């Protein structure tokens, strides 16, 4: 990754000064329209049958281009289907350019049909997507390579021997963290990944019992990770979920 | 539009052309400010193109010594932006006024080996191994260049065969393997050793089949005994004559016997870039020594 390490972290009042904020977006829009990019990622992704892991991916740029530019300038409904173009390059599912815009089109325009792919008006989205691919991966400054929580969770709900429940719980956790949260924009993918578990086993009614060093085991995760800041952590995405109509039902014990 | 993380080429001076790469021009040329003279090399129907993305990918993670080294992407077009590099392996060797000492060839082959344990430690295989494709510095620094066909690998693969100049094409890929790995690039470590006291490419063939019977005539055939397996996919008699068709050159043993172990038919037991470093050729008097 071109990085350095810090570039792509951000204080609360960093998140507060955003892009958006400079053109007169109130926070909550701004989180809104970072909710509702991912939502036509997640759609479009798989409609073009890419990857979780690909549409990830997708939602990370999204975020991080948002930290530069302005929802005001580039509508979240342009730069989606740009950035899963990139991110399916960059994950080796390569989509092609006219699948992605009419897969995009449709999520759009349901009801409308498209265009004439002889038209020159078909001729300009194909290079507006091209175009827009090409401001994000200038305003990414080409750092494209993206650790994502999922990986870290993996790991260690095997290396406690959870439930199949408890792990599914806890993916589930990461992928709605990236569409529901701006923890990618702040902590390291390790932290995330502790929330994420944390909050599946509270959810769950799970224990993860202590190592016999007396460890906890989020410190075989993450170092710098503190219960206080779980807690806290899991208290915002807990919030976020109970608000999102439906999200909370996939989880949902009803028996 | 703004753009904190790109920025534009002109923070650098053309100096002057020095080759056209995959996707556009290559410049010498001169940072404005600091004088540091680097390399832009410039970058289809689907937007950025894929290859590209590949290659960024792969120089941004790999940082080594005995790596070329991506400084970064300018914009203006896109431009990869690497430390200048003034010799190149290949132009050096068919340089006939240039000439490495036994205990030079020794530190170059260290490098390279260097090198190769560095990237496929990362999980990456270079697939372009050749002379020309090795860089010194003016300070005698050998760094592994050109990414642009390397690729990411792991643990049936289906890698394409479409990899690596034909004369360095180690056997495996030849025979159509498509589930290779690291071995590929040490094959062609070994074609690079042996090419430091030739002077030249040992086997240089015109056609695959052509290739695999060059191969054969060096490193005797192709048989199910020394290579198990290797039936399921040439000539039938050719016996091993690589310590005998480079005794001339060569000369010492220790060299002649890494080079042996590099040009082994099975790629399961061709010597590894570890072991390699590690064999007495590394650690036997003249002892390598500095390059200027």
């Amino acid at each position: 990754r071109k990085n350095n390490n810090k570039r792509w972290y951000f204080t609360r009042e960093q998140l507060e000064n955003s892009p958006s904020r400079r053109f007169g977006v109130d926070p909550d829009k701004e989180l809104s329209y970072r909710q509702q990019a991912a939502n036509l990622l997640q759609d479009m992704g798989q409609r073009l049958n890419v990857s979780q892991l690909t549409i990830n991916t997708a939602i990370v740029y999204m975020h991080r281009f948002y930290m530069i530019q302005s929802f005001t300038r580039f509508p979240g409904n342009s730069v989606a289907p740009a950035a899963l173009f990139l991110a399916a390059k960059v994950e080796g599912q390569p989509k092609k350019l006219e699948h992605v815009i009419k897969v995009a089109h449709t999520c759009l325009h349901p009801q409308e049909s498209l265009p004439d792919t002889r038209s020159e008006a078909y001729l300009q989205q194909v290079q507006d997507l091209v175009i827009l691919e090409s401001i994000i991966l200038q305003t990414l400054g080409f750092e494209l390579t993206i650790d994502h929580p999922h990986t870290h969770v993996v790991k260690c709900t095997q290396l406690v021997r959870a439930s199949k429940d408890l792990a599914q719980t806890s993916y589930f956790m990461a992928t709605n963290s990236l569409h529901l949260t701006t923890f990618s924009l702040q902590y390291t993918p390790p932290v995330v990944a502790c929330v994420c578990i944390h909050l599946a086993c509270k959810w769950s009614n799970w224990e993860i019992p202590v190592s016999t060093d007396g460890k906890h085991w989020w410190e075989y995760v993450d170092a710098t990770v503190t219960l206080e800041l779980l807690d806290e952590l899991t208290h915002e995405l807990l919030q976020i979920l109970e608000k999102t109509p439906n999200r909370l039902k996939r989880i949902w014990n009803w028996r | 539009v703004e753009c904190p993380f790109c920025d534009e080429v002109s923070k650098y001076e053309k100096l002057a052309k020095i080759g056209q790469g995959t996707f556009g021009e290559v410049f010498k040329a001169r940072h404005r400010k600091t004088g540091q003279k680097v390399a832009l090399k410039k970058v289809e129907k689907e937007g950025f193109p894929i290859t590209a993305l590949r290659e960024i990918k792969i120089l941004q993670l790999l940082k080594h010594e005995n790596v070329v080294n991506l400084i970064e992407i300018c914009r203006t077009s896109i431009y990869l932006v690497f430390d200048f590099c003034e010799h190149d392996l290949a132009g050096l060797l068919s340089n006939v006024l240039v000439k490495f000492t036994l205990s030079e060839i020794k530190r170059v082959m260290q490098m390279l080996l260097n090198g190769l344990y560095y990237i496929h430690r990362n999980k990456i295989l270079h697939r372009d191994m050749k002379a020309a494709n090795v860089l010194i510095t003016r300070d005698g620094v050998l760094k592994l260049a050109d990414f642009g066909l390397a690729r990411a690998f792991s643990l049936p693969n289906r890698y394409t065969n479409r990899v690596v100049t034909l004369w360095y094409r180690p056997p495996e890929l030849l025979l159509g393997e498509r589930d290779y790995g690291p071995p590929i690039d040490l094959w062609g470590a070994g074609c690079i050793m042996a090419e430091m006291w030739t002077r030249s490419p040992i086997m240089q063939g015109n056609t695959e089949q052509h290739q695999l019977a060059l191969i054969s005539q060096l490193c005797g055939s192709i048989t199910p005994e020394v290579w198990p397996n290797v039936d399921n996919y040439l000539v039938k008699g050719q016996k091993r004559k690589v310590k005998d068709r480079l005794k001339a050159y060569v000369r010492d043993p220790y060299a002649l016997d890494l080079i042996d172990k590099l040009l082994v038919l099975d790629p399961a037991q061709r010597i590894d870039s570890d072991d390699a470093l590690n064999h007495d050729f590394f650690w036997s008097d003249p002892m390598p020594s500095d390059l200027k």
